[PDB]
C-alpha cells in the first residue's frame, strides 16, 4: 500500500528556513519521483518541485528557483525539501506526490499535506472575553471571545471537558493586523444560570497560555 | 508555454450529469490526468492518461480525450461528488508539469436559513479601552452568504471581519463576523445590526448599549 507521510510544516517569519519531509513506504523508493505540489489559502493548486527517482534531475518552479533545494535520502525512503528565504505568498498547504513513470507522468498517491504559514506576526496569547448570557425559549447563550492571538491553534473546551452537549466553537478569522480571533458559544437551559457555573478553557500551545474564563 | 483552462465552476443536480471541460494546445498528441481534491483534503488522482481509472474511484467518473479537449464527465452526481477537479498535463518539451485552474462542482440539496447569534462587547473589553461585537451563524445551507453590519441604520465596513463559510458535523455551513469599535462608538449609538444574507433573504440581530 503506498504511504506518505510529511512532517517539518511549521510557523516562520520571513526570511527564515524551513524544511519538510516526505517519508514513503508501501514501495521501492528509488524506483519513484517525488513532486511538491502546494495550495496557497483559498486557491488553487501550484506545482513546486521534483526530484528524478535517481536523483539526477531536480526541477523547480519559476516562483520558487533559487529558493528551494531538494533531497533525497534512500536509506531513510525519505524527501527532503529545504525552503531558505521564505516570503508570506509561499503560506500554503505543501503536498507530497508519488509520480507513477520516470517524469511526464502524472502524481498517482499524494500525502496528507505540511501547514507552512510565514508571517511577520509574532507569538501573541489571547485576550479572553466572556460573552455574557443576556436577554431565545426558554434556553441562553453564552459564550467567550478569544482575541487576538497568534499563530493557531487555539482549543476550547468549557468546564474542563464536562460540558459537550450545545457547544460551537466557530473557525477563527485572520485579521488585518495579522492575528487570529475565534469564538466558542454554548446553548444551556435558562433555568441554570443561577445554579451552574460556566467556565470556558482556552488553550494556546504556542504561546504556553492557557485561560479559564467564568462566563457570568 | 502551455496554459490549461477549465471553467472556474460547475453546478449539477444530482442524478445528473457533469460535464467539466479542459482546453489546451494539441491536447490530440498529449495525455490529460485529472484529480479530485474534496474541502479539507489532499488531492486524488481520479483519471489518468486521459481516459485511466485509478483504483478506488467510482466508475461514474470516465476522462475522454478527444476532438482536442479533455472531458472529465461525472455520471450520476452524487453529494459526495461536491470537489475541486484539476486537469493536468506535461509536454515532452516542458521540464515540469502544468495544472488547470480547477473547476468547482457544487452539487444543486435541502436548503436552510442561518440561525444568528449576535452578543455586545463585554464589560471587560469596554473597559480595556476596546469594543468587539461577535455575530455567530449557524445551520445554513447551501454554504454562501453575506455579512453586513449596521450601526443605527447606516452600513458598515470599516473594522468587520468575517469569516469563509465552512461545513458543520451535520453538513451545514457556519461562519462569524466581528465588527471592531471605538468604546465611543459603541456608546454614541442607538444601537448596532449584524444582518445575515442567505439566498435572498435576511436574518438580523440588533444590540444596544
Amino acid at each position: 500500500q503506498v504511504h506518505l507521510v510529511e512532517s517539518g510544516g511549521g510557523v516562520v517569519q520571513p526570511g527564515k528556513s524551513l524544511r519538510l519531509s516526505c517519508a514513503a513506504s508501501g514501495f521501492i523508493f528509488n524506483h519513484f519521483g517525488i513532486h511538491w505540489v502546494r495550495q496557497s489559502p483559498g486557491k488553487g493548486l501550484e506545482w513546486v518541485a521534483v526530484i528524478w527517482y535517481d536523483g539526477s534531475k531536480k526541477y523547480f518552479a519559476d516562483s520558487v528557483k533559487g529558493r528551494f533545494s531538494i533531497s533525497r535520502d534512500n536509506s531513510q525512503n525519505t524527501v527532503y525539501l529545504q525552503m531558505n528565504s521564505l516570503r508570506t505568498e509561499d503560506t500554503a498547504v505543501y503536498y507530497c506526490a508519488r509520480e507513477r513513470w520516470s517524469g511526464h507522468s502524472y502524481l498517482d498517491y499524494w500525502g496528507h499535506g505540511a501547514l507552512v504559514t510565514v508571517s511577520s506576526a509574532s507569538t501573541k496569547g489571547p485576550s479572553v472575553f466572556p460573552l455574557a448570557p443576556s436577554s431565545s425559549g426558554g434556553t441562553a447563550a453564552l459564550g467567550c471571545l478569544v482575541k487576538d492571538y497568534f499563530p493557531e491553534p487555539v482549543t476550547v473546551s468549557w468546564n474542563s471537558g464536562a460540558l459537550t452537549s450545545g457547544v460551537h466553537t466557530f473557525p477563527a478569522v485572520l485579521q488585518s493586523s495579522g492575528l487570529y480571533s475565534l469564538s466558542s458559544v454554548v446553548t444551556v437551559p435558562s433555568s441554570s444560570l443561577g445554579t451552574q457555573t460556566y467556565i470556558c478553557n482556552v488553550n494556546h500551545k504556542p504561546s504556553n497560555t492557557k485561560v479559564d474564563k467564568k462566563v457570568e | 508555454s502551455n496554459v490549461l483552462t477549465q471553467p472556474p465552476s460547475v453546478s449539477v443536480a444530482p442524478g445528473q450529469t457533469a460535464r467539466i471541460s479542459c482546453g489546451g494546445n494539441n491536447l490530440e498528441s498529449k495525455y490529460v490526468h485529472w484529480y479530485q481534491q474534496k474541502p479539507g483534503q489532499a488531492p486524488v488522482l481520479v483519471v489518468y492518461e486521459d481516459s485511466g481509472r485509478p483504483s478506488g474511484i467510482p466508475e461514474r467518473f470516465s476522462g475522454s480525450n478527444s476532438g482536442g479537449t479533455a472531458t472529465l464527465t461525472i455520471s450520476r452526481v452524487e453529494a459526495g461528488d461536491e470537489a475541486d477537479y484539476y486537469c493536468q498535463e506535461w509536454d515532452t518539451s516542458s521540464d515540469y508539469p502544468v495544472f488547470g485552474g480547477g473547476t468547482k462542482v457544487t452539487v444543486l440539496q435541502p436548503k436552510a436559513a442561518p440561525s444568528v447569534t449576535l452578543f455586545p462587547p463585554s464589560s471587560e473589553e469596554l473597559q480595556a479601552n476596546k469594543a468587539t461585537l461577535v455575530c455567530l451563524i449557524s445551520d445554513f445551507y447551501p454554504g454562501a452568504v453575506t455579512v453586513a453590519w449596521k450601526a443605527d441604520s447606516s452600513p458598515v465596513k470599516a473594522g468587520v471581519e468575517t469569516t469563509t463559510p465552512s461545513k458543520q458535523s451535520n453538513n451545514k455551513y457556519a461562519a462569524s463576523s466581528y465588527l471592531s469599535l471605538t468604546p465611543e462608538q459603541w456608546k454614541s449609538h442607538r444601537s448596532y445590526s449584524c444582518q445575515v444574507t442567505h439566498e435572498g433573504s435576511t436574518v438580523e440581530k440588533t444590540v444596544a448599549p
